[PDB]
């Protein structure tokens, strides 16, 4: 899952 | 040497409040410095996240980019299964009087559920509040932790939830919960707020004020921690302690001759990362605590 919560979402 | 009253206080705040509104990039130009300090606390590896950067607590972070800082986790004591490790992605908030005033936390993931309620149950949470919806932007944003009426009893480890009632209100839900663990029986108060205030409208901003206001109806003091989380547990997480802690302030005559948000948020993301998110929420958190200081005239 870990996918940059900042990046956008 | 010369103390002012609270009152005189919130106009010397609200005077200001004016200006500012309009003050050009005033609120960008505010948290295009909060940004910096955590730049500068990473650029020196001030607040080391070692713990959350082990391999094996890899699958427990739902982003990679959010980490809890080591210093104050909430580390997990209480084992029930001899693959039980004490990390979870979270921090303790301290509040207006102490430590451990707020459990600012992630949605549980499939793999992080039994964690997530051995931490509520350690500590002794009496008060769980979600602020966010297990789907947004069209994928999962949260797993299911809780139980809904009708539903039995979900399981996890040795932990039993069961949902003796649910009263739906106005923008949120209330879910008397029941946690079984080793014959002992807990009432937990879940907070589910689906909705978000909306930035400029200021009508949109009372909603969130009655949760935190029906959430102290639940639990006025601090005695146990208060967990909040959303699905990083850092936007809104971060949204709700801001108002709730100058709320707390408020409700006893405390504000600080120099209050100011920026410097609330500024003092809280040094004990969990990123809280507050964006413009728009450190916007909402000062237009929030506005409206409070002008309903105390």
């Amino acid at each position: 899952y870990g996918e940059e919560y900042d990046d956008l979402y | 040497m010369a103390s002012m009253d609270q009152r005189e206080i919130l106009q010397k705040f609200l005077d200001e409040a004016q200006s500012k509104k309009i003050t050009k990039e005033e609120f960008a130009n505010e948290f295009l410095k909060l940004k910096r300090q955590s730049t500068k606390y990473k650029a020196d590896k001030t607040y080391p996240t070692t713990v959350a950067e082990k391999p094996k607590n890899i699958k427990k972070n739902r982003y990679k980019d959010i980490l809890p800082y080591d210093y104050s986790r909430v580390e997990l004591s209480l084992i029930t299964s001899d693959e039980d490790s004490s990390y979870i992605n979270a921090n303790f908030i301290k509040g207006v009087y102490g430590p451990k005033a707020y459990i600012a936390t992630q949605g549980p993931l499939s793999t992080t559920l039994l964690d997530f309620w051995r931490m509520i149950w350690e500590y002794s949470v009496l008060i769980i509040v979600m602020a966010c919806m297990e789907y947004e932007m069209g994928k999962k944003k949260c797993e299911r932790y809780w139980a809904e009426p009708g539903e039995m009893q979900l399981e996890f480890g040795p932990f039993s939830v069961s949902c003796e009632a649910e009263k739906r209100k106005s923008d949120y839900i209330i879910r008397t919960l029941k946690v079984k663990f080793n014959s002992e029986t807990r009432t937990i108060y879940q907070f589910h707020y689906k909705n978000w205030p909306d930035h400029d409208v200021p009508s949109s901003i009372d909603p969130i004020l009655e949760l935190i206001w029906d959430v102290r109806c639940y639990q006025e003091d601090d005695s146990v921690p208060i967990c909040i989380h959303s699905s990083a547990g850092c936007g809104r997480t971060g949204v709700i302690c801001a108002i709730d802690y100058t709320w707390m302030l408020l409700k006893d005559g405390i504000i600080p001759e120099n209050f100011s948000v920026f410097s609330l948020i500024r003092e809280m993301r040094t004990q969990r990362p990123s809280l507050v998110q964006t413009q728009e929420q450190y916007e909402l958190v000062y237009n929030a605590v506005l409206e409070l200081f002008k309903r105390q005239m």
